[PDB]
């Protein structure tokens, strides 16, 4: 198995944890749950 | 500190300053810390030669040691290191031109280091019961 | 209507209810060292800053009035709490707590100086503990930053920075000290603040103005003082969960703490300039050219404390306005029982007490719930003997055992009609109801 | 932060080819043959087999370049079972 | 605003900006709602908003708080009703 | 605009404090109306 | 085009702060009216 797909300059939020390790990360422009995750450089955003 | 991988040496703040370092030729790590800056905070009374000084949250031993030695007599208050007042704070006045903060008072005769206690409660030796 | 009486619902039995209303009286003071945010030590910028002349004396004269205000806004708000109270030097709140069943000691610290700054009540306790950032927290907060702890607090970055909340003139221990004043000059002799007479009187007279008879409320006192404690319990323990109080408290903190940070990572925009740090321009470019850039960060430096200052403004306006509703809460509801039916929180306003708050007051509202009712056939007004009108002074006119009587609008207990429950008419209304054969 | 990074949401393709003794010339066309434009990110099984229970490592190998003739640098990225050979020459690349 | 109108309302142009007037939690027509239940509280049973006592004679009881004997404001008791709704009128026939 | 940093984040941010203020003033108006509001359910728009 | 773009953010983001600093102002107006209706429902329609 062999997977490509396409790399662009993309904005993202990355997070890492207390050992400097990337655990998570969200492609800012890609939906509008990631432009709330984005805007708020939160992974789960507050109700509202 | 143990979160440095083989091609890592600077640790970074969200905001993009250099807060920490693994140095290239000792491999030794050191956090980086802002150096003290502040404001001193000066009592001044027209009728005085001199001015109370109130170095707000630091202690006396820290103002001496790293910030500048002086003649002026000093405690360490409540609100910070007091230099050029007398600590009387078993003294009270019910009026302040000084206020300093905490129900605390600079009062000028020398300055005194006093508590600020605008009310009080009217008495009476009348039987509770 | 039928013949002249209407169906109403008159309560059969009641409790007492305890609402909390925090009012904000006061603000973390903060404070700006102009010239320390908008250029730190970087000599080429205060060089330059120096040629904007007043705009950073404008800045430090604005805040400094802005604080001024909470300063004699605190002042004031500590007149109106002592105002009139008088207290016998023999109460010692160690034995002296509790009276006529309601119990006061969790109301109460200790009173006098002897105590020094214990003087802090239980119920008071119990709120301080759940906001870190009281006065006295900025005060542990700030001692920290020369500790040299490895921890990087935010308010030591933002104090670093000239960002800096100075201590209210009163501590918050004095504050606490005065709502204790205030709260005994309420239970014991000479009653200063319950009109002149002992505290569970003022409640039973209050809740006889509600149109409850007295003769109920004098056989029931066991029953309405451990009301009133018990509402006072479920006050208290509502800290202990979800509560809107706590969340308004825990609002100004929070508002203030995110102000503060958002107006420190304005040092961070670049504002179209290469970069937001001043070393970096000055380790890049010349004289000349770091000077373009170095302008770039002082003015959108001093467009962010500008816009900060303008909302300082603007939010100290609702802390004046809201001190000056605790002031009359204070007056018209603690000290006093101001005929105003809403003022003093929602329903049959009993009484109130004053706790002291993180930043403002903990007003606690008592009024008179129904718990259950009763449908009765009441006559608003009745046509007597010589067609006089009579109608019911806070209650109504109700047949019981086939007899005219009276009844108080809050509480169903039939008792006969007198001029002490009538107001008189030389002449009775069109629709009172026919009764020639009463009195 | 800014990057080279995938677009979240887009699909992966699985460009890996396994044949036994036959190539077909169809997979060395579009849509096998892509564009490389800025870059990118691969996801690549490591096909663990095993020979007399030894473990041996092997996954498909990737050429980067333009024409893919000698007058022309051409980048490969090989696996030989935990060596990671990566090379940049002017290679004779083979049609298939 | 997504119409074919000619006439080009100022609010299209000022949303298109991203200058826009949101509305409000509850709507002015719940307001109504709860200003028509606090109104019909004073008319009828209980009065809740009326100190439990028909609205007329709530007014009664007012005029006479003012230092008007209760013989001519019972016996003018259609006239002051009169009065009053003549008076709501007049503020009715003001927003013409 | 992307390089002035936080200043759109800051006015939406104002806007939106402002907007919830007049939110939080239009519930309390409406409380304040219906605050003790008891009617009979016998109440019909036409009759009475 | 930067410079004359720069020129027209400057001049947007301070129309953008005098309106917030106006509407900041404008709505504690609001809340003073709308404290000030209350206070009349209260202690003139439901009471007097
Ligand atoms: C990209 C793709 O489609 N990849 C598949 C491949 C091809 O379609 C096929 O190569 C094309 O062929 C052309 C171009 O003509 O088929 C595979 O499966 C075969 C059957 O399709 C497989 O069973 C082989 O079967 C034999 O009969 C024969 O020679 O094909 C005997 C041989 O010993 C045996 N190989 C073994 C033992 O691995 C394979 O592998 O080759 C599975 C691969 O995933
Ligand atoms: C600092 O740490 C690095 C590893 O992160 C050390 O470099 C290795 O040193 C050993 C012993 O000489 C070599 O076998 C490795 O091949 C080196 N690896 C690399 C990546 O260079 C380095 O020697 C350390 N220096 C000091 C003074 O402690
Ligand atoms: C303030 O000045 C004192 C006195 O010079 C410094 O004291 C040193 O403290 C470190 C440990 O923190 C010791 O290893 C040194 O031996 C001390 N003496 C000297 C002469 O360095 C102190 O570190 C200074 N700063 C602070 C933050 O306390
Ligand atoms: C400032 O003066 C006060 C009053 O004398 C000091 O407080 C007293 O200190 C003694 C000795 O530590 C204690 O026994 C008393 O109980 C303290 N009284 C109170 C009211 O706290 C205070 O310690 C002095 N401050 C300094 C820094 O010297
Ligand atoms: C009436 O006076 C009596 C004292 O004669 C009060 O009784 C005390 O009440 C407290 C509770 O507040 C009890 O803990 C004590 O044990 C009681 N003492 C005695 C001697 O009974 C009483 O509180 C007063 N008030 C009322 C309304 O009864
Ligand atoms: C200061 O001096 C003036 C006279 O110049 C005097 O009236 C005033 O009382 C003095 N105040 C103090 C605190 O000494
Ligand atoms: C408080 O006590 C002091 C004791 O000297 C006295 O001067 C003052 O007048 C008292 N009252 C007030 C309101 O300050
Ligand atoms: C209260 O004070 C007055 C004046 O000193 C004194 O005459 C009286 O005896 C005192 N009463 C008590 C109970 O101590
Ligand atoms: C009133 O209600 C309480 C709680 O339900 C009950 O304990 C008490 O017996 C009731 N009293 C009367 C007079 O109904
Ligand atoms: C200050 O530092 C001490 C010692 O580390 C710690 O016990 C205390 O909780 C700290 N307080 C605050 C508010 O940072």
């Amino acid at each position: 198995q062999y997977w490509v797909t396409p790399l662009s300059k993309r904005q993202y939020l990355l997070k890492f944890d207390n050992r400097g390790v990337i655990t998570n990360a969200v492609d800012c422009s890609s939906s509008f749950f990631s432009e709330i995750q984005c805007k708020t450089k939160s992974l789960l955003p507050n109700t509202g | 500190a143990v979160y440095y991988n083989s091609w890592q040496n600077l640790l970074y703040d969200s905001n993009g300053n250099i807060i920490g370092f693994k140095d290239f030729v000792t491999n030794k790590t050191y956090n980086i810390f802002p150096c003290y800056a502040g404001r001193v905070s000066a009592a001044f009374h027209q009728n005085a030669s001199s001015l109370a000084l109130l170095y707000r949250n630091l202690k006396c031993s820290y103002v001496l040691n790293n910030i500048s030695l002086t003649t002026q007599p000093y405690f360490d208050s409540y609100l910070g290191c007091v230099f050029n007042a007398d600590n009387l704070t078993d003294y009270s006045v019910s009026s302040c031109a000084l206020r300093m903060g905490s129900g605390f008072c600079v009062d000028y005769n020398s300055y005194r280091f006093v508590t600020f206690e605008p009310f009080n409660v009217s008495f009476v030796n009348d039987s509770i019961e | 209507s039928v013949g002249g009486l209407y169906e109403i619902k008159i309560p059969t039995n009641f409790t007492i209810v305890g609402q909390e209303e925090f009012i904000q009286t006061n603000s973390p003071k903060v404070t700006i060292d102009c010239s320390l945010f908008v250029c730190s030590n970087y000599a080429a910028c205060h060089d330059l800053l120096s040629e904007y002349g007043t705009f950073c004396d404008n800045i430090n004269s604005i805040l400094d009035e802005v604080n001024g205000l909470l300063d004699t806004t605190q002042l004031h708000v500590a007149d109106t709490l002592m105002q009139g109270v008088t207290l016998s030097s023999n109460l010692n709140t160690n034995l002296h707590f509790d009276v006529d069943n309601i119990n006061f000691k969790s109301l109460v610290g200790c009173l006098g100086p002897h105590c020094g700054s214990s003087s802090r009540s239980f119920f008071e306790d119990l709120l301080f503990d759940k906001v870190k950032l009281s006065d006295v927290g900025f005060v542990e907060a700030y001692n920290n930053c020369t500790g040299g702890s490895e921890i990087r607090d935010l308010l030591c970055v933002q104090s670093f920075n000239g960002i800096k909340v100075l201590p209210p003139i009163l501590s918050e221990s004095q504050i606490s000290g005065y709502t204790t004043a205030a709260t005994v000059a309420a239970m014991f002799p000479p009653w200063s603040a319950a009109a002149g007479i002992p505290f569970s009187l003022n409640v039973q007279y209050r809740i006889n103005g509600l149109g409850v008879t007295m003769d109920v409320l004098n056989k029931n006192q066991k029953l309405i003082a451990t009301a009133f404690n018990n509402a006072l319990l479920s006050i208290q323990n509502g800290f202990s969960a979800p509560n809107s109080a706590l969340a308004k408290i825990q609002s100004v903190v929070n508002s203030n703490a995110q102000a503060l940070n958002s107006l420190l990572q304005q040092l961070f925009n670049k504002f179209g300039a290469i970069s937001s740090s001043l070393q970096e321009i000055l380790s890049r470019l010349d004289p000349p050219e770091a000077q373009v850039q170095i302008d770039r960060l002082i003015n959108g430096r001093l467009t962010a404390l500008n816009a900060y200052v303008s909302q300082q403004l603007s939010d100290i306006s609702l802390v004046k306005f809201g001190a000056a509703l605790a002031m009359e809460k204070v007056n018209e509801c603690v000290k006093s029982q101001s005929p105003r039916i809403n003022f003093c929180g929602n329903g049959n306003h009993i009484l109130s007490l004053v706790q002291n708050a993180p930043y403002g007051l903990l007003f606690m509202h008592f009024s008179y719930k129904p718990i259950s009712f009763k449908t009765v056939l009441v006559s608003p007004g009745l046509c007597i003997s010589g067609d006089v009108g009579i109608a019911p002074k806070q209650g109504y006119f109700i047949k019981h055992n086939d007899h005219w009587m009276f009844t108080g609008s809050s509480y169903y207990y039939p008792e006969p009609i007198s001029d002490k429950n009538v107001v008189f008419m030389n002449t009775c209304s069109v629709n009172f109801t026919k009764a020639p054969l009463v009195y | 932060f800014t990057g080279y990074f995938p677009k979240s949401g887009a699909n992966f393709r699985d460009l890996s080819l396994k044949g036994t003794t036959y190539l077909s010339t169809l997979w060395y066309q579009k849509p096998f043959l892509s564009d490389f434009n800025n870059g990118i990110f691969s996801r690549v099984k490591n096909t663990k087999l095993y020979v007399n229970k030894t473990l041996y490592s092997e996954f498909s190998t990737i050429v980067i370049g333009s024409v893919f003739i000698n007058n022309s640098y051409t980048i490969v990225v090989q696996p030989h079972n935990g060596v990671l050979e990566i090379t940049a020459c002017q290679y004779t690349m083979c049609e298939y």
